[PDB]
Protein backbone atom coordinates (compact mmCIF):
# COMPACT_ATOMS: atom_id res chain seq x y z
CA UNK A 1 0.00 0.00 0.00
CA UNK A 2 0.85 3.94 0.12
CA UNK A 3 0.41 6.90 2.16
CA UNK A 4 0.81 10.40 2.02
CA UNK A 5 3.78 11.57 4.06
CA UNK A 6 3.02 13.84 7.20
CA UNK A 7 -0.74 12.46 7.13
CA UNK A 8 -2.05 13.12 10.78
CA UNK A 9 -3.82 9.53 10.25
CA UNK A 10 -1.04 6.75 11.06
CA UNK A 11 -3.26 3.66 10.31
CA UNK A 12 -1.56 1.22 7.99
CA UNK A 13 -3.56 -1.33 5.58
CA UNK A 14 -2.29 -4.61 6.57
CA UNK A 15 -1.56 -7.29 3.89
CA UNK A 16 -2.54 -10.57 4.00
CA UNK A 17 -0.73 -13.74 2.91
CA UNK A 18 -3.35 -16.13 1.06
CA UNK A 19 -2.49 -19.41 -0.34
CA UNK A 20 -4.41 -21.69 -2.78
CA UNK A 21 -4.62 -24.79 -3.92
CA UNK A 22 -5.98 -27.49 -6.21
CA UNK A 23 -5.80 -30.88 -6.90
CA UNK A 24 -4.69 -33.60 -9.56
CA UNK A 25 -6.27 -37.25 -9.68
CA UNK A 26 -6.55 -40.64 -11.19
CA UNK A 27 -9.64 -40.90 -13.44
CA UNK A 28 -9.17 -43.35 -16.23
CA UNK A 29 -8.21 -47.06 -16.75
CA UNK A 30 -6.44 -47.61 -20.36
CA UNK A 31 -6.44 -50.92 -21.48
CA UNK A 32 -6.26 -53.74 -24.12
CA UNK A 33 -8.02 -57.33 -23.84
CA UNK A 34 -7.66 -60.15 -26.26
CA UNK A 35 -9.83 -63.74 -25.81
CA UNK A 36 -8.75 -66.90 -27.86
CA UNK A 37 -10.68 -70.11 -28.03
CA UNK A 38 -8.38 -73.39 -27.38
CA UNK A 39 -8.76 -74.34 -31.06
CA UNK A 40 -7.29 -70.68 -31.62
CA UNK A 41 -4.60 -70.52 -29.46
CA UNK A 42 -3.37 -74.28 -30.35
CA UNK A 43 -3.94 -73.66 -34.26
CA UNK A 44 -3.84 -70.19 -35.58
CA UNK A 45 -1.50 -68.38 -33.00
CA UNK A 46 2.20 -69.23 -34.42
CA UNK A 47 4.05 -66.62 -32.95
CA UNK A 48 2.34 -64.71 -29.41
CA UNK A 49 4.64 -61.96 -29.27
CA UNK A 50 4.13 -61.15 -32.53
CA UNK A 51 0.60 -62.06 -32.98
CA UNK A 52 -0.67 -60.85 -29.92
CA UNK A 53 1.72 -58.79 -27.12
CA UNK A 54 2.86 -56.22 -29.70
CA UNK A 55 -0.40 -55.38 -31.38
CA UNK B 1 13.59 36.02 51.22
CA UNK B 2 14.33 32.53 52.98
CA UNK B 3 16.79 32.05 55.62
CA UNK B 4 17.45 28.51 56.60
CA UNK B 5 19.47 25.95 58.09
CA UNK B 6 21.21 23.08 56.21
CA UNK B 7 18.99 20.31 58.35
CA UNK B 8 15.53 22.42 57.60
CA UNK B 9 15.02 21.32 54.25
CA UNK B 10 15.61 17.63 53.02
CA UNK B 11 15.23 16.53 49.23
CA UNK B 12 15.38 12.44 48.22
CA UNK B 13 15.90 11.12 44.58
CA UNK B 14 15.21 7.74 42.93
CA UNK B 15 15.93 6.49 39.37
CA UNK B 16 13.30 4.20 38.49
CA UNK B 17 15.14 1.31 36.80
CA UNK B 18 14.58 -0.18 32.76
CA UNK B 19 12.26 -3.48 33.19
CA UNK B 20 13.04 -6.26 31.32
CA UNK B 21 10.39 -5.40 28.21
CA UNK B 22 11.73 -1.96 27.51
CA UNK B 23 14.94 -1.52 25.08
CA UNK B 24 17.58 -0.51 27.31
CA UNK B 25 18.12 3.15 27.86
CA UNK B 26 20.51 5.54 28.64
CA UNK B 27 20.57 7.42 31.77
CA UNK B 28 21.34 11.16 32.74
CA UNK B 29 22.24 13.88 34.82
CA UNK B 30 19.99 17.28 35.96
CA UNK B 31 22.04 18.91 38.98
CA UNK B 32 23.25 15.89 39.58
CA UNK B 33 19.96 14.08 39.38
CA UNK B 34 20.20 10.72 37.94
CA UNK B 35 17.67 10.54 35.41
CA UNK B 36 16.58 7.32 34.05
CA UNK B 37 15.37 7.68 30.16
CA UNK B 38 14.07 4.99 27.86
CA UNK B 39 12.12 4.76 24.25
CA UNK B 40 9.44 2.94 23.06
CA UNK B 41 7.75 2.43 19.49
CA UNK B 42 4.52 2.86 18.77
CA UNK B 43 3.38 0.83 15.54
CA UNK B 44 -0.13 2.59 16.05
CA UNK B 45 0.84 5.91 15.79
CA UNK B 46 3.99 4.90 13.55
CA UNK B 47 6.47 7.25 15.89
CA UNK B 48 9.17 6.62 18.81
CA UNK B 49 8.56 8.20 22.38
CA UNK B 50 11.35 8.93 24.74
CA UNK B 51 10.68 9.28 28.20
CA UNK B 52 13.01 11.06 30.98
CA UNK B 53 12.14 10.82 34.45
CA UNK B 54 13.06 10.11 38.28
Amino acid sequence: NRRDLRDPDRTVIASELVEHSFGVTLDKHVYAALKFTDEQRTLDIRDYTKQVLMP
Amino acid sequence: AYLWHRTAFILAYRTPVVPEGAKAGASFSANGVALRWLADYDYSQLGDRTLLDV
